[PDB]
């Protein structure tokens, strides 16, 4: 809801709510972003392709 | 030797909040990692006491023993500095927990998950999008009662679970709903429904009770049978004049000193092993205390 | 142990960097029809009759093909252990939801 | 009440005066003669850091 | 005009000067230095075992009032501790040479059986393999090559039939701690183990002791169950379980905690309790007890237990070895 | 008759200096000896439109 | 045979320091790299926040509705450009220069230290505009696509600057919580010579008092000139392959 | 660190009183405060075990657990020198205790209150008008078997006093009189069982045990019957059949849900304190022993 | 399945060389690009006695 300069900032400065893990057999929620290097663009938009 | 942990905050925390965290100085909280530099995500008890999932006090109990513990030392805009708690050391600890209890000099202290309230423990970090949930530490004598009140609420709110009559609230909240301390009544946060690990723990109790029930020495029952009717005592006011009916049924046989000696022996080994069941947490011993300083010397 | 401390400050007010996805190297998920298993997400909830519940929990597949593999170590000890899948040709299964 | 903390413990170049301040100092502090006082006991009586 | 009025300030300054300096930590690093003799001071560990020369003892500093030797003469002794470093406590035993096989592993935990005769000169001590022969290819073959003539064990324990039936065997056995030194004597061996301390060998070319357990017996309790915390310490336990075919002796490893571990075991033994409690066994006053669990000491989690082989007469036995053990023994807890 | 060693070899460690890297161009560096005392930092821009 | 063990012991423990102090230099390069990665917004968002024509009036309810529509367009249509460049054929190289130089124009370079002269190329002049951080494999694509390099070496500082709290800053650090950098610039300007108007030329020696002092030294880099800009390209992947870490 | 205490006296000791404390020169004494210089009214156990009030076992047990221990070094006219017992240090302790029990290497020594006659534990100092009472230091296996036998001897003697037909005292002394451990035989002198319930320090311990015993069958059956669920412990269903038939017959309707909590809370508070009691509180392990010198290397 | 006991941790004077041997070394040793290898982590990384 907050101004877009808060979303562009929190786009990279913080990983979104509960993204999936990587290189596991199935997807869990990720809690320790040690070497998590992801960005998720549809979070801004709220649309699916 | 050099026991310290610095937790770096990703985003600067607000001015109104730096006052709240500083009030919590010298308060224990459990760290996930025993390493010199860490993140916030492991800092507090908040991962196991998430707002979304239903609380489970025994689950938080197990987490408290697994974790390493630390004492809060310094609060900055960007960094929190702590010192770990190690077995072979001594620490100066402070009594800063919000539901207040006055510690006795030279008595053991027990650490426990936040039971008197979720609001009391949380210091919400709106900036870093987390909340730090401290544990609660009490004197050991009173913590043992708090543990019993929680367990007995699972079993009794199972039978009477929801009754349209006054069966619930007749005694469950009148007995188990609150702990009364010196000149004070502290209300307890009782979970509405226990699903995990609360019934699993009580199962291991009923395992002991079904063993022990066979090993009761008969000379003990025959003593109380007479004491309730003939003599009067403060302890025996619980039983009004009438004796329980079951005691009248087990006590048929005449006494034998040879039998009881082997019951009191075998039962005794099960009671020693019982003590390891009720612990469920780490305890700290005290050496000094100053009601004006609020600073004990735990160990 | 070796420690180090660093502090950083911005020299100017506006955005000073930009990263971009340049060139796709792989597709990790596999885009499979794998559906999320509801019994695993909510394992306690069940229907009234026991036998009826067992019939549904089997004709659907939630025991030999369930995701989370419950057994006494789960309900008794409160641990979650993922299940099976000896080998996968495609990659990390992408859970679908209905 | 009687918050009594709006004092700074910063290391200062202090001045020494012969006027004795120790008369009824603890009882006064305890009964709230003056607001904004601080008591330091033991290792806290050190000269404060920077 | 200088009225003596108390202990002289100047003398107490000298005496508090020695107690003031604490042990050194937190030294800062300069690549412009890239090393310093000061870093050596922080790093050096400065240990025992001098050379028996008249001055070599003083140079090494074994004649120190502390529990640990510190050199420097009067200048030494400022640490007043070494992060709580505690010297090991040793336990000496006198054993028949036919009951203890010389080709043991110097690190195997030992168990002493409590004799029931007063004024007895020699002790009775059992290894985890001798215990197997007593209580009765894998363990079976390696146990027999080591200990033939099982009678020499059964006569050390003359109540073994009555103790396993009364469920009282476990309290006459006390865990002692891993072997450290073994002397070979043709009649009566002198065995030494470490009770309550960091298990370190006394060999003069200094070496590392690592405690070993046969892999048939070792059950890793963690990874059997398979956020969650990652603590530092991990502990090793033993269990004496009275079952149908006979008493059984196993080892466990985990880092959870005492109240959790007692629960985990009651679900790890749930099949064997039922099978025993089945029609095979009737209720009686003493036949109730199932087993006992004791803790032997802590070691570093996240690592510190390898796998290796123990060879003797052209046969091997898979064995696990724990690195940097710390012996700390508790009494038995009954489980059921 | 014999068995022969043929060689012994070891890796050669190589130093990496931040000031000799390409990235260093982006940031400006000052050495603060007692950063552990700094509690906050501040810059303030005043502008007239 | 004991002295032979002594020199074996010293080499182990001295080895474990060169391990530790090496792990702190890579730790330094990696903490500056991940700091820039967290302040770097995406290119589909930043591409349109650059044109001041749309945002002339201000982000009203309807201006915000147009922007969020052009994010979707650039996201869905111009992502993965280096892969979109292979299908193109002949227009490849002019596409990659157009797409890279687009990244330079969106980054706001109006910082306080524009007047300072930190880095310069080997061949005379040409201040370095910035640095592209790429992977190893992409670095080969770019070198081909763009053509032969211009200078391949840049000159910069060899040491840090220093900040000390000695003197009059101390007296305000012990008495008041505060410290102020370049106390003497304040005193010379507040009490000594007030109401002398400040100008860009006279204040410059104080805006960059410490930074431009250090002597120049060569740095091995790769520079290619995107129009009016000398810009460097380097990849730190070698650091992460041998430390056994992901880049 | 400095482990040393000097207990200074107000008046000199008699030549007799000095010899009576040289006999107990190596042995354990509780302490009131850890400070380096102390008074004498603090050190003994007589503050809890006094001629003026009725002694209690649980009051002496509660005191030894949290208190500070010490070992006697030297005795002089108007002085006593001790050293503190602190974790992380090995000590050399002699065994000068009046009811003499033999000791073994690598055993587990237990500190327990003096349950035999007070004349064995005390050393009366007529000079300073105080008496120093020594806690019994005992090998733990003997402490356990002695603890149940005096607790049983107390229950039986009261039973047979209430009615003569119940039990035979000659059979009581036969099985409860003697104690055998590891080839040695020791006979413990039984006391004279004071009539009124309040005296006889075991009376509070015996009441706590016998009231728990009388409630356990009623309360254990409520726990198991309520715990039955879909996913419960595998053994929980098994140990039900183990229960005696006379216990299973009880119906929970007879007592109201008002009292069931009153009985359960009382039964659970006693059961918990009783379990920590039978662990026998403070323990110290042994590593070697020399019967000739009577010196144990403990810690 | 082939691992150590073909290797000896004797302290040899090794010859330092230019080549980069750190590339993909961990994964290669994991999937077994070579029999008779060994991995020494931490306090085990040292020269053995004589």
């Amino acid at each position: 809801n907050r101004g877009l300069y808060n979303m562009v900032n929190e786009y990279s400065q913080r990983l979104g709510g509960h993204p999936a893990t990587s290189n596991t057999e199935v997807q869990f929620v990720v809690i320790a972003g040690t070497d998590v290097f992801l960005e998720q663009p549809c979070s801004f938009l709220q649309e699916a392709f | 030797m050099d026991l310290k942990v610095v937790v770096s905050l990703s985003s600067r925390l607000y001015t109104d909040e730096i006052a709240k965290m500083q009030q919590r100085i010298g308060c224990i909280l459990p760290l996930a990692s025993t390493h010199g530099t860490q993140n916030v995500q492991g800092l507090g008890l908040g991962q196991v006491y998430s707002l979304e999932t239903v609380p489970d006090y025994v689950s938080m109990y197990n987490y408290l023993s697994d974790c390493t513990l630390a004492v809060l030392d310094e609060v900055s805009v960007d960094s929190l500095i702590l010192t770990k708690i190690v077995p072979g050391q001594t620490y100066a600890i402070k009594n800063k927990y919000q539901p207040f209890f006055q510690w006795h000099g030279t008595g053991s202290l027990s650490v426990m998950p936040p039971v008197f309230g979720r609001e009391h423990a949380t210091v919400k970090l709106e900036s870093n999008d987390v909340d730090i949930v401290f544990p609660m530490v009490l004197p050991t004598p009173i913590a043992e009662e708090v543990l019993q009140k929680i367990l007995l609420f699972n079993v009794y709110s199972r039978v009477v679970m929801q009754a349209p009559g006054n069966a619930d609230m007749l005694d469950v909240h009148m007995h188990l709903g609150s702990v009364s301390y010196l000149g004070h009544h502290y209300e307890l946060a009782l979970p509405e429904v226990p699903g995990p690990l609360g019934l699993a723990l009580l199962d291991n109790l009923s395992l002991y009770f079904c063993i022990m029930v066979t090993l009761l020495p008969r000379a003990s029952m025959r003593l109380v049978r007479g004491l309730i009717r003939h003599e009067h005592h403060d302890l025996l006011n619980l039983f009004q004049e009438m004796v329980p009916d079951e005691i009248a049924r087990i006590d048929l046989d005449d006494l034998s000193v040879a039998d009881d000696l082997s019951r009191m022996r075998v039962m005794m080994t099960y009671l020693q092993s019982l003590a390891s069941l009720f612990n469920l947490g780490p305890r700290l011993a005290t050496a000094a205390y100053s009601q004006e300083t609020l600073t004990a010397t735990c160990w | 142990e070796v420690h180090h401390e660093m502090a950083s400050i911005d020299t100017g007010l506006s955005y000073s960097s930009t990263m971009t996805p340049a060139r796709v190297a792989a597709i990790t998920t596999d885009m499979g029809i794998h559906t999320q298993d509801f019994f695993s997400v909510f394992p306690a909830e069940a229907f009234g009759n026991q036998q009826v519940n067992d019939y549904i929990k089997a004709k659907v597949g939630a025991q030999r093909n369930g995701t989370l593999l419950r057994d006494p170590r789960t309900y008794l000890a409160g641990m979650t252990n993922v299940n099976g899948a000896p080998g996968l040709c495609h990659g990390q299964q992408a859970t679908c939801e209905i | 009440m009687a918050s009594n903390e709006g004092v700074e413990n910063r290391p200062f170049p202090y001045l020494t005066v012969d006027a004795d301040l120790l008369s009824n100092l603890r009882q006064s502090a305890a009964e709230g003669l003056f607001h904004s006082f601080d008591l330091l006991v033991g290792k806290d009586a050190r000269e404060a850091g920077i | 005009m200088k009225v003596q009025g108390s202990v002289d300030r100047r003398r107490l300054q000298r005496r508090i000067a020695g107690l003031l300096p604490p042990p050194a930590r937190r030294l800062n690093i300069s690549r412009g230095s890239e090393f310093t003799r000061d870093v050596r001071g922080l790093v050096e560990e400065h240990a025992q075992a001098s050379s028996l020369s008249a001055a070599a003892v003083w140079r090494a500093g074994l004649l120190a009032p502390g529990e640990v030797a510190v050199a420097g003469g009067g200048s030494g002794g400022g640490s007043f501790s070494w992060s709580g470093w505690r010297p090991p406590v040793f336990g000496d035993f006198l054993i028949h040479a036919s009951s203890f096989n010389n080709a043991e592993a110097t690190g195997t935990p030992l168990f002493q059986f409590k004799q029931s005769d007063p004024f007895s000169g020699v002790d009775a001590v059992f290894t985890p393999l001798s215990l197997f022969i007593l209580m009765n290819g894998g363990l079976t073959r390696m146990a027999n090559l080591l200990y033939d003539s099982p009678a020499t064990l059964a006569d050390l324990v003359p109540d073994f039939g009555r103790l396993v039936a009364d469920r009282r065997f476990h309290n006459f056995i006390t865990p002692v701690g891993p072997l450290v030194e073994n002397i070979k004597s043709t009649y009566l061996n002198k065995i030494t183990t470490v009770v309550h301390g960091p298990v370190v060998s006394k060999a003069i070319p200094r070496s590392t002791v690592k405690v070993t357990v046969p892999q048939e017996a070792f059950v890793d309790l963690d990874a059997w169950l398979s956020l969650q915390p990652c603590p530092a310490d991990a502990r090793l336990y033993v269990a004496l379980t009275y079952e149908e075919a006979g008493p059984r002796f196993t080892f466990f490893q985990s880092s959870r905690g005492h109240c959790q571990i007692m629960n985990i075991l009651r679900i790890y033994y749930s099949p064997s309790i039922m099978h025993r409690y089945a029609v095979v066994q009737p209720l009686h006053i003493e036949e109730l007890t199932f087993g006992a669990v004791a803790c032997l000491g802590t070691f570093s989690a996240t690592d510190g237990w390898r796998r290796s082989a123990f060879n003797y007469r052209g046969s091997s036995l898979p064995v696990v070895e724990i690195d940097s053990f710390y012996s700390n023994v508790s009494d038995w807890e009954v489980i059921l | 008759k014999f068995e022969v060693l043929l060689g012994v070899y070891t890796n050669a460690i190589q130093y990496v200096r931040f000031l000799e890297t390409a990235l260093a161009v982006s940031c400006v560096n000052t050495e603060f000896k007692d950063l552990s005392r700094m509690t906050d930092g501040k810059i303030q821009f005043r502008i007239s439109v | 045979v004991e002295y032979a063990e002594y020199v074996g012991a010293v080499k182990t423990v001295a080895s474990a320091l060169q391990f530790g102090v090496d792990a702190l230099e890579r730790g330094l390069i990696n903490t500056v790299l991940s700091v820039k990665l967290r302040h770097a917004p995406p290119m589909f968002i930043l591409q349109t926040l650059a044109d001041p024509t749309f945002t002339e009036r201000g982000f009203s309810k309807t201006v915000k509705s147009d922007l969020i529509a052009m994010f979707k367009r650039h996201l869905l249509e111009h992502s993965f450009f280096l892969d979109r460049a292979e299908n193109m054929g002949s227009g490849f190289s002019q596409y990659v220069r157009s797409r890279l130089s687009e990244m330079v124009a969106a980054v706001s370079g109006e910082s306080v230290l524009k007047g300072v002269s930190t880095y310069t190329t080997a061949k005379g002049g040409e201040p370095v505009g910035g640095v592209f951080i790429v992977t190893d494999n992409v670095l080969r694509q770019l070198l081909t696509f763009l053509g032969e390099e211009a200078d391949n070496q840049i000159m910069g500082p060899s040491s840090y600057a220093s900040f000390v709290v000695r003197g009059e800053n101390l007296v305000t650090a012990v008495s008041y919580g505060r410290v102020m950098r370049t106390f003497e610039h304040f005193m010379a300007r507040i009490v000594d010579s007030p109401e002398k108007a400040g100008s860009t030329k006279s204040d410059l020696p104080a805006v960059a008092a410490g930074v431009e002092d250090q002597p120049r030294v060569p740095i091995s880099a790769a520079v290619i000139k995107l129009g009016n800009h000398a810009v460097a390209v380097e990849s730190l992947q070698k650091m992460y392959n041998d430390t056994q870490s992901p880049y």
